[PDB]
């Protein structure tokens, strides 16, 4: 219940011990057909990942961008999702303004971040409507998406276990377990995960499994 | 800092209330190159926009292939029921907007800006650029304050959170190579969000920076503005819709303003080609 994490390659960890989450959350790194300081995921990399396990009713939060605005529509499809909201994150400078100057994208220059939002199955608890669909905040450090998001979630569905793909050290939270290639080894905390982190890994290594 | 999601969850003001600089005619006021640049295309647009030219016509029922020649950009507004949700004149689903022949009168090359909504316009509309024959290249957000009327003022379908902007889809047909086809487009001049207050209750109009938007962004001179209304009628375009009160869209008077001598294209200045964005040298 307080923070938990797993460093570990996504395409390769067995997601299936984690048991059911009522919130899912991916920041991926999506190959947007773009020169990239930085590793990314095929679109069929993207789409085998074994997100239905992870939640029979619930939300996922997707961050989108590029040409996965269409992409991560048709893997909210295959995972089981319906899209029922779409989150921006509108960067502001020091002065809270608009940076509207540079080519920041290829027709038109591009001041907001993307986060896709579906549903599946059937859920309770939940309470609509707290929050706007528009976000405003500074670009801060290596921040990727905002820090914001993790309240109007706990917001929307408070008391309830999450999970986040792709995360980083920052990331890491109550309620939260937080997956990603960046953290620091393995803490988990919740005593059915750590059961079922054993008996599938007898020795701690989570490579990539015997096909 | 301060958690502006937070601070609306307490008070009922937007987040987007506190962004600084937003307004249109005073943006670039501290910026004298960008406002040079800004005002430098205007005056270009101006001078060579077409009177302006307007047809009432029921666009379910239309030949679409009546408004000639083809159109470098299209600005498409149907009247989503959802913006009713004190319906006037007809509603259009996302099928009845999907069966307009738009590939029928857009040129080869050419753009088309898209008014989605915020619900399932953003999946629907996208499926239309398809049939349509375009690819979704940019996502236009027209983010709403509420500095008047702070502030729980939702709600619609199976929506989560407050929805407090709409989409304008921006799609492209043919081949646009940025770094050949300068004489079409000026890229990067404008970024993709639009902030405005919340309109009163009824108004359904949007925001006229689309157009300056529009055209800053694609030299092509021959703009059809579909679902267009008395008050949206404006110099360089063709406004075509249901509810326009008169007409005086002639086809062929229209098409003479594009012809020889002329060009369908605005050309450009050097002082522009000096301050607009472009690429560095490979
Ligand atoms: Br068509």
């Amino acid at each position: 219940f307080p923070p938990q994490w797993i460093c570990c390659d996504i395409r390769y960890l067995d997601v299936s011990i984690l048991g059911k989450f009522a919130v899912v959350m991916a920041d991926p790194p999506w190959d947007i057909h773009m020169e990239l300081p930085y590793g990314t995921l095929t679109d069929d990399e993207m789409r085998r990942l074994n997100i239905p396990v992870l939640q029979d009713d619930g939300f996922l939060f997707l961050w989108v961008t590029g040409r996965a605005m269409e992409l991560g529509r048709e893997c909210l499809n295959l995972w089981g999702y319906e899209r029922v909201d779409e989150i921006i994150w509108v960067k502001t400078n020091q002065l809270q303004r608009i940076i509207r100057t540079g080519r920041t994208g290829h027709w038109l220059n591009h001041g907001k971040e993307h986060c896709l939002v579906g549903v599946k199955g059937n859920p309770q608890g939940f309470n609509q409507g707290l929050d706007c669909d528009v976000i405003v905040a500074e670009v801060r450090s290596t921040s990727h998406k905002p820090d914001e998001i993790y309240g109007m979630i706990e917001r929307l569905s408070p008391g309830t276990r999450k999970i986040e793909l792709f995360g980083r050290p920052h990331n890491v939270q109550p309620n939260w377990i937080t997956l990603g290639n960046q953290l620091d080894g393995i803490h988990l905390l919740d005593p059915d995960v750590v059961a079922r982190f054993k008996q599938r890994y007898p020795d701690g290594i989570i490579s990539k499994p015997k096909n | 800092h301060n958690d502006y999601c937070q601070h609306f969850v307490d008070t009922g003001h937007r987040p987007q209330n506190f962004i600084r600089d937003v307004g249109l005619a005073d943006r670039f006021e501290e910026y004298p190159k960008l406002r040079e640049l800004i005002r430098l295309k205007d005056e270009l647009i101006a001078k060579s926009n077409t009177p302006p030219m307007y047809l009432q016509a029921d666009i379910e029922a239309f030949d679409i292939r009546e408004l000639t020649p083809k159109f470098d950009v299209i600005l498409l507004e149907p009247p989503l029921e959802e913006y009713y949700r004190t319906a006037n004149e007809k509603c259009w689903t996302w099928d009845d907007i999907m069966k307009l022949e738009i590939d029928e009168i857009a040129a080869p090359r050419s753009f088309i800006f898209l008014w989605c909504g915020s619900g399932e316009g953003l999946d629907l509309g996208r499926v239309c650029l398809r049939k349509w024959g375009y690819r979704r290249c940019e996502d236009i957000c027209w983010i709403k304050t509420n500095k008047n009327n702070p502030g729980k003022t939702t709600l619609d379908p199976k929506a989560v959170f407050q929805r407090t902007k709409e989409h304008c889809l921006m799609g492209i047909k043919g081949t646009v190579k940025r770094s050949t086809d300068g004489d079409f487009i000026h890229a990067n001049v404008d970024i993709d969000l639009i902030i405005t207050e919340e309109p009163e209750i009824g108004n359904i109009e949007k925001p006229v920076e689309i157009f300056h938007i529009i055209e800053h962004f694609c030299l092509g001179r021959r703009r059809l503005h579909l679902f267009g209304r008395d008050s949206t009628i404006r110099p360089g375009w063709l406004t075509v819709g249901p509810t326009l009160t008169n007409s005086n869209y002639n086809a062929e008077t229209y098409a003479s303003y594009f012809s020889a001598p002329n060009s369908y294209l605005t050309g450009c200045t050097e002082e522009i080609e000096r301050l607009r964005p472009k690429s560095p040298p490979p």
